[PDB]
RNA sequence: GUAAAGCGCACGCAGGCGGUUUGUUAAGUCAGAUGUGAAAUCCCCGGGCUCAACCUGGGAACUGCAUCUGAUACUGGCAAGCUUGAGUCUCGUAGAGGGGGGUAGAAUUCCAGGUGUAGCGGUGAAAUGCGUAGAGAUCUGGAGGAAUACCGGUGGCGAAGGCGGCCCCCUGGACGAAGACUGACGCUCAGGUGCGAAAGCGUGGGGAGCAAACAGGAUUAGAUACCCUGGUAGUCCACGCCGUAAACGAUGUCGACUUGGAGGUUGUGCCCUUGAGGCGUGGCUUCCGGAGCUAACGCGUUAAGUCGACCGCCUGGGGAGUAC
């Protein structure tokens, strides 16, 4: 059953950049959107919206850059039965800078780069590329 | 299964109110009355090892929700157990 | 949409996942071609040719079907062009070098045909060395004259001449042909949704693209 | 999946993992600080012996633990919900699903009598065998046990093993339809419990056909076999034991994503139903096959593709699944 509803999330995202699927949706909650939200703002979804009210959906459209998907690699981290809590300076560098690791800090969900910087450390939940 | 008339009967004497078939409550008391009906059944032939896996499951099942009874009402799992003098 | 209203979609329901964003819609136990879309395509496609048509564009038109053959061999031809209507030779695009050589042997072939050239050994050799023309050309002839590679491309359908847009791509030659319902568009370049075959279809798009190649070399 | 490796299959305690919302808490988590983490090593920067090895000043590091102060996204606790997960009620549908008891017809064999006469039976030929004490064939009647032709399928049910005449009784599951109801009660599961083909074992029944053993007859160089004539266990029944199999999809269970084509079975809705017809919407199931995966063969929305929760198992061949 959906053990881990985070990685449906990201699995489905992939499964679509490879369908060339337009957008994608998805029963949406607090932190689902969030990372949504990191992966809109650093440019690997055009926008995105959650529709119902009283059942919240999640309107998340894919984003293709030329030939090809934007998202080329995108891979759980700290999934359940094995979380994952990093420091502030154990923050991972995806694809050397090239790519982000959304990081759920005490002050957010942000990324690796900004969380850093910030000075604040927290757990790691996925490296898209 | 049970009888209709068996049935509503029995889901009224522990339904919250009326017509409420999903109460924990009536399901517990719902399913020990097929349970220590099938038991006749099972006293005989005894071999109909096939009928037998289903009244395992209900009695499982029936586990599965007096425990979560108590872990949801330590009042009502209480008072159930005594109209149908289960869990010793 | 003038002469375009007289051709629409094609192919039962066999179809292809991969024609299915140009496709209409389904009626009558088969889809239609989504014209609307299918316009752009028209032009931008031959705006295409016309540029490097301008230079003796080497546009080379493919069609083995039945059908399009005895068009291609006036269309193709009535223009600095290339026609290609019998049985697409395995290579004559990437083994060049090695099929040339066949074209040169069909040249000297028609000199002898030419004049008092084919006047040798009894009617035997001489019906042997004819009927070898017959053939030669029936492959050669329409692309004997054209000592290097095309520069362009245009096959009627993506399909029954699979091998010939397989071969171009990998030499690195844009190509422009008609895929439908039933065809695959991961090959061509330049898609061009358009029933497969259809008598009017065909000759269609052939003189369409025909004089916006002639008209290109200026 | 085929190289070593998915427990034969289910139920399920501990354990691991847990849909969604608000609040709350601040334990994990993150931040800061303070202790402490011996010196020496190591490392960086710099000194001293002609250099180097070596010696040394300072710092870094000692990624560890504890306390105090914070932060609150996520995980955890608590409070309150919610409904899509799971389950309940109502009415049906299809089914070789299971346990019990009946009962029909076809055939085999055997017994009895009629008719009838020199063969029958068997093989590649034969022979053993059965026949004039009358077989075989044919007919009539009776006894008995086992299994259900056709329907029957590329079909259905079941957790697995498996499950076929028909009738009844007891009984499990699955699926659909509208709604109504509980409110995450879920998923997996070491150990554990139960179910387990055939063969085998115990007691007591039964015993037609088939048939290990065994006995003849052939074959052959031999023939402790294949073939033939016989035939005991057993095969059948009841209750108990035994737990294995190429217990095989050689592929663990639950859930979510991911182009298509063709066929079967079963529920429901809607249609000029005018009809087979056609149009939807669920379950199960075959064949082909795309991407992708694979060492290849091939798998392919019923994955061996893309992922998550849990468990089981593999670590070269022989010795050995043997010894103890
Ligand atoms: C008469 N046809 C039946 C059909 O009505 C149906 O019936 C069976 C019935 O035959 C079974 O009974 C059978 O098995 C029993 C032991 N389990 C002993 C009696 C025997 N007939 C029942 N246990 C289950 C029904 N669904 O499924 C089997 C069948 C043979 O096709
Ligand atoms: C894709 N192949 C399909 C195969 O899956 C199957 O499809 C059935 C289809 O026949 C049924 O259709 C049935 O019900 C229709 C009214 N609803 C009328 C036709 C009737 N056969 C559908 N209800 C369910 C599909 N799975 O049978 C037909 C087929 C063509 O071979
Ligand atoms: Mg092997
Ligand atoms: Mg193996
Ligand atoms: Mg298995
Ligand atoms: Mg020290
Ligand atoms: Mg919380
Ligand atoms: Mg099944
Ligand atoms: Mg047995
Ligand atoms: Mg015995
Ligand atoms: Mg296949």
């Amino acid at each position: 059953s959906m053990q881990d509803p985070i990685a449906d999330m990201l699995t489905r995202i992939r499964n679509g950049q490879a369908a060339n699927k337009a957008a994608v949706t998805m029963p949406s909650s607090k932190l689902k959107v969030a990372i949504a939200n990191v992966l809109k703002e650093e440019g690997f979804i055009e926008d995105f919206k959650v529709e119902g009210d009283t059942k919240p959906e999640l309107e998340l459209t894919l984003k293709y850059f030329q030939g090809k998907a934007v998202v080329e690699s995108i891979q759980r981290v700290s999934r359940p039965g094995l979380r994952i809590y990093k420091r502030k300076d154990e923050l991972p560098k995806v694809m050397a800078g090239l790519g982000i690791a959304v990081v759920s800090t005490s002050k957010g969900v942000m990324t690796d780069r900004a969380a850093r910087q910030a000075g604040l450390g927290g757990e790691i939940i996925c490296y898209v590329a | 299964s049970l009888s209709t008339e068996a049935t509503a009967k029995i889901v009224s004497e522990f339904g919250r109110d009326a017509n409420d078939t999903g109460s924990t409550e009536v399901q517990v008391a719902l399913l020990t009355a097929q349970i220590n009906h099938l038991q006749g059944h099972f006293a005989e032939h005894k071999k109909d090892h096939h009928s037998r896996r289903g009244l395992l499951r209900m009695v499982s099942q029936r586990r599965k929700l007096l425990d979560y009874l108590k872990r949801k009402d330590v009042a009502r799992y209480t008072q159930l157990i005594e109209r149908l003098g289960l869990r010793r | 949409m003038l002469k375009a209203g007289v051709h629409f979609g094609h192919q039962t329901r066999y179809w292809n996942p991969k024609m299915k964003p140009f496709i209409f819609g389904a009626r009558n136990k088969v889809h239609i071609i989504n014209l609307e879309k299918t316009v752009p395509m028209f032009n931008e496609a031959l705006a295409e040719l016309n540029k490097i048509a301008s230079r003796k564009g080497k546009i080379l038109f493919v069609g083995t079907k039945r059908a399009a053959s005895e068009a291609v061999k006036d269309a193709a031809l009535s223009c600095d062009q290339f026609f290609v209507n019998h049985r697409w030779l395995g290579g004559m695009l990437t083994n060049w070098k090695t099929v040339r050589q066949s074209i040169k042997r069909l040249k000297d072939l028609e000199t002898q045909s030419q004049d008092g050239t084919f006047d040798k050994l009894t009617k035997k050799e001489a019906l042997m060395r004819t009927r070898e023309l017959e053939k030669l050309e029936n492959s050669l002839g329409g692309i004997k004259d054209m000592g290097g590679l095309p520069d362009a491309l245009f096959v009627i359908d993506a399909d029954h001449e699979h091998i010939a847009i397989k071969e171009a791509n990998n030499l690195g030659i844009p190509v422009f042909a008609i895929v439908d319902t039933n065809s695959d568009p991961d090959g061509v370049d330049f898609v061009i949704p358009g029933n497969d075959d259809a008598i009017r279809a065909v000759t269609l798009y052939l003189g369409a693209v025909a004089a916006t190649v002639r008209e290109g070399r200026s």
